[PDB]
């Protein structure tokens, strides 16, 4: 029911492919220690993840873990993939392992919160996301995810908490505009125009569109507009920025919508 | 260029170095050096020059020379969540600003005017009273930004 | 490959004879025109007589010796993208004033060389208007990688040379039809020669793209009255330039009925004796002028080298007066 | 200014990733002949291409050629990549090699035509694409490419030849609907509705949307509507079907439009 | 106009030289902080020329000569605007007359200075910016 901004879907950069080829060459050779093997396996998994090759990424991560079992970042990526796959208990366990090997890896809190939120444990998700918000309150996406969690508990209270978060922030980072739309403060047209204004190149435009379309899909889904939600989630995942949590969980929301459509 | 960027990203990904150990190497190589305003040598050094040389020779970050310029580098961070390798800014000194490098357990290495370059505790009354801000410049890994 | 840069005569004024823009011409001339940067420089000359163009990358690597890192040539394909080729390795090694002497049968790379120096204003253009080639060709082999494997009984396959690009000067103009008009015109060039790019079949048209970015060293290209009238005095003060002008007048007289020649053995023997007597008279005049014994019979004198070039001598005089100016024009 | 159909952008399948992992494993081993090595390199390049990793695909193809120089399919892919890169002369030469090693590889004609079409040799492109049309006149996209070529020569003649081709076809393949829109016979809404009707799963929808959005972008580009063309090309590339010529040349058209915008 | 734009030869060159900085940094990590000593070739004490020689021999296999003066005539000259990692950067130190270092990118070079031993330094530093000479490329492989 509205015209939308569009970006050129992101294509793999030359750097990614050159580095992946060199990594294939180096991992092919035997002359490298096991610590270096696990390091390169984790780096190649990260590169695969950035390219959307999540099975290859999880494979390289699992091998790096089978070499070095004390790698929290590998546990983090494995938990993210378990969340995407819908195995939430295993994701909880992986993020627990992350915090056990390193309790300062705060993003583990965020990821575990998202896991619990898609699992249905809204209270624990609220706890984790509130911790993450406490780590940095001016980050608008932290408040956005905290609101997404709390909305499953009390909608009015969640909106009021979101408004308070926005008011107490410095309001410097662009994402707060999304929050503003969530608070009934700016029209969607003004949101899209500020998006167009804040984007410099095609990649930044793709980032903006990915996150914004994900949150707008969540918004229109909360209001019961299934079609708008599906379209916004498709437009988000169309930006081909596979490392964003918005991208992953937009794919997840589309999967859940397909499941709901299949089961009568 | 393209080769330059690719080689830089490759070096960044391959290096799994230990920040605390490298900063301590710089400290051991530099412990006890006298304090000198506008000095960038072992003959005499200032806090800002020590921070610049440390972050340049142990990692590769070309930070500016003045404490005033350094204070605007990186992204600000809170005391509760402070990591090793972050630079801590105090509101003291000949010019009003002082720089140190946090190394863990409320400790920071810095070129103080008293007895030169030394390790000191964040919990000491003088520095606890004279704290300003803290910023992180040794980043973890950021591909695409959330904008 | 001789490198004898000595201050002999009045200045280190030398003539460089180039037979062709070889791929190794830069690799062998760098022994010649490199080692004099810190020491005192002079007005040397570069002669591009009867030149054949070999390579463009070499032309740009050789033309970078006299110009400190600057675009030598612009290239344009059929689409419209313009690229300025310049080797970004090395500053002007030879910081001396330079005179370029060029003839009408010169190579296209030699045109690029002379055009670069003329638009930069660093050298002086002397000689005859060049041929006028402005097209860049590609030389490619006709061999695929699978030829050797599945056609072993084949011999070596030919190659091709097809015009891919068109080259232009940094001033924006081109030399595809108008050539280069030098500051110092020669007598043998004043004749309307029936040779050049115009009389070649299917020659491309002329087009002037916009001017490039380049630092010009004084607008002495359009205003050369200092040496112009001096060398006009020099050519009117010697009978060699006059005899050559008489030769070109004979050309301008014979070219009326040049296409259909009449063969009467009487008048043909007449003109043969006329030419032999005129050659003997000119040889006796130059012998009297130079103090060498006069020749009387054609049998004692074997086949030897005649006079090489008086226009190189006028270029040396030009370089001398250029050093005179540089001594009297630092302000 | 119009509502559009949207598909879930294609994600790498599990089969692709298992095949790529096993290919890495096999190439890692030494026990392989040179013929089998070149075969596996060509297959892995094909898989990379299907995944949009075109530099890695070109690398594997070049290595397979360095092993066996008599591989026409490798020359075909290399010429396609040269077209995408804009080096049209080298593409011509590669396709010439394709036809020299095998003159029955008919699709090579099409590709070389496309190259010539994007090169500016409209007549030679017409020749090649008309040959390809002669190989099978009922394929609607062959007639579409022939029309795209002939439009640079005579607009009226090209449209009439396209109408004649459409009349002479069996009109059995769905693509002719695009042709019908090109002939002013069905509304764009009817085109999109027939598209929705003919698509069964998400992948067929993505294919349909890719092809149709590419041809519609070309259409609106011919009429001078730059914005609609850019939007349609982006919506085409968003389907993540990296194996379609429509996808590649939609990216190419977007690149050319960006080039035209950059130089004033 | 993204990845395919770079030719196949350029792609192979990128894959073959993408680790040059990484190798030089490996040498630096194994060798950082070693004292300066004239005519030294060991971790007990080393000079700029000896460090360059050991680095280029152990990381790439290129056996350069021993003196800075001989290295200065090795390889092929290169201009400041287009200098890559692994090229030799020459300063007019004057303590022995010349100084040699290894450029690593972003106006940075690894070298064994007489003041603080083997370290990374910036081309934009006043001392080195004022006292720059020429640059040579020796890793000929592309």
């Amino acid at each position: 029911r509205k015209s939308e901004v569009l970006a050129v879907p992101l294509q793999p950069t030359l750097q990614q492919e050159v580095i992946l080829a060199r990594m294939e060459q180096i991992l092919a050779s035997r002359a490298l220690t096991d610590d270096e093997r696990a390091q390169l396996l984790y780096e190649r998994g990260v590169l695969y993840d950035s390219l959307g090759l999540r099975a290859l990424a999880r494979n390289d991560f699992s091998q790096a873990l089978a070499i070095r079992p004390d790698m929290p970042e590998v546990f983090n990526y494995l938990g993210i993939y378990l969340t995407q796959a819908g195995n939430f208990d295993a994701a909880y366990e992986a993020f627990d392992s992350v915090l056990e090997l390193d309790p300062t890896y705060n993003y583990a809190h965020l990821n575990r919160g998202i896991a619990l939120y898609y699992g249905g444990r809204d209270k624990l998700a609220q706890d984790d996301l509130l911790a993450f918000y406490q780590d940095d309150p001016n980050d608008p996406f932290r408040s956005l995810w905290l609101y997404l969690a709390e909305q499953k508990l009390d909608e009015k209270q969640a909106k009021e908490v979101l408004k308070q978060h926005f008011e107490k922030s410095d309001k410097e980072q662009w994402g707060w505009n999304i929050v503003e739309f969530y608070l009934g403060n700016i029209s969607e047209q003004t949101l899209m125009e500020r998006l167009k204004a804040d984007a410099t190149d095609n990649t930044s435009l793709a980032e903006h569109l990915s996150e914004t379309n994900f949150y707008l899909g969540k918004y229109y889904l909360s209001l019961g507009d299934l079609d708008s939600a599906t379209a916004l989630f498709k437009l988000a995942v169309a930006n081909n920025v596979h490392n964003f949590v918005e991208h992953r969980y937009a794919l997840l929301e589309l999967s859940l919508l397909g499941q709901d459509q299949d089961d009568l | 260029s393209s080769l330059q960027a690719s080689q830089d990203e490759f070096e960044n990904l391959v290096r799994n170095v230990d920040v605390k150990s490298r900063i301590m190497d710089q400290y051991a190589d530099w412990k006890g050096v006298r304090y000198r305003l506008g000095g960038s040598t072992k003959k005499g050094i200032d806090c800002s020059g020590f921070v610049q040389r440390t972050f340049r020779e142990q990692f590769g970050l070309e930070l500016p020379r003045s404490t005033y310029e350094q204070q605007e580098m990186g992204k600000s961070v809170s005391r509760s969540n402070l990591r090793t390798g972050d630079l801590v800014l105090f509101r003291a000194g000949s010019t009003g600003r002082h720089v140190g490098i946090y190394i863990g357990n409320n400790q920071f290495v810095h070129a103080s005017t008293s007895s030169g370059v030394i390790i000191s505790s964040m919990n000491e009354p003088y520095w606890k009273k004279r704290y300003n801000e803290a910023r992180r410049v040794l980043s973890r890994s950021h591909h695409h930004h959330h904008h | 490959v001789k490198m004898s840069v000595k201050t002999v005569g009045k200045e280190k004024v030398g003539v460089l004879d180039i037979p062709g823009f070889y791929v190794g011409l830069t690799d062998d001339v760098k022994v010649q025109l490199q080692k004099l940067e810190k020491q005192n420089v002079s007005s040397v000359i570069i002669d591009l007589r009867s030149n054949g163009g070999g390579a463009l990358t070499e032309a740009v690597s050789l033309s970078g010796l006299f110009i400190p890192a600057g675009p030598i040539v612009q290239v344009r394909d059929n689409n419209g993208k313009v690229r300025e080729d310049s080797d970004t390795d090395g500053q002007v090694f030879y910081k001396g004033p330079l005179v370029v002497l060029v003839d009408r049968f010169s190579a296209a790379a030699s045109e690029i060389f002379a055009a670069a120096m003329q638009d930069y204003g660093r050298a002086l253009v002397v000689g005859e208007p060049t041929f006028g080639a402005g097209t860049v060709q590609q030389y490619r082999s006709l061999n695929r990688i699978y030829d050797q494997m599945l056609r072993p009984e084949w011999p070596a396959l030919g190659s091709v040379q097809y015009t891919i690009q068109k080259f232009y000067r940094v001033n924006g103009g081109s030399t595809q039809r108008k050539g280069v008009t030098p500051d110092i015109i020669m007598p043998t060039g004043n004749e309307e020669t029936e040779t050049g790019e115009k009389f070649e079949d299917n020659a491309l048209p002329w087009d002037s793209i916009d001017a490039a970015t380049y630092v010009k060293s004084g607008d002495l290209t359009a205003f050369e009255p200092e040496l112009l009238k001096e060398h006009n005095a020099r050519i009117a003060k010697d009978p060699e330039f006059q005899n050559i002008m008489k030769d070109i007048a004979r050309f301008n007289a014979m070219k009326d009925k040049r296409n259909i020649v009449s063969l009467n053995y009487a008048v043909r023997e007449k003109e043969n004796n006329e030419d032999d007597a005129t050659r003997l008279a000119r040889l006796n005049e130059r012998f009297k002028r130079e103090g060498k014994p006069e020749l009387k019979k054609l049998d004692d004198l074997p086949k030897d080298y005649q006079e090489p070039d008086p226009y190189l001598d006028e270029t040396v005089n030009i370089a001398l007066d250029l050093a005179k100016l540089e001594k009297a024009r630092p302000a």
